[PDB]
């Protein structure tokens, strides 16, 4: 799941000046829909 | 003051008219919300 702004890149320069804080951002999100549609396995590792 | 006085007189010197200021100051009056940007993105109202 995205959002529709999606990566937002403010290069903040202004609350500590001297430096450059470039906030880049991204809302990520991620969910197991219709677990019977994946398998896991799990190797022995010897 | 208008002084009539004696018309047949050397004029006598009236006071002058007073003056008032009003010293209105000016001051901030300010208001500042710390919104998530979070609430900003995710509403569909345009939250801000």
């Amino acid at each position: 799941v995205d959002h529709e702004t999606g990566v937002r890149t403010r290069p903040d320069n202004l609350t500590e000046p001297g430096f450059i804080k470039i906030f880049t951002q991204k809302y990520l999100g991620g969910g197991v829909v219709d677990s019977n549609a994946i398998k896991i396995l799990e190797l022995p590792q010897d | 003051t208008v002084n009539h006085g004696e018309e047949g007189k050397t004029r006598e010197q009236t006071s002058t008219p007073q003056i008032n200021e009003v010293s209105i100051k000016l001051y901030p009056v300010y208001a500042y919300p710390r919104t998530t940007q979070e609430i900003v993105d995710f509403s569909d109202v345009d939250i801000l």
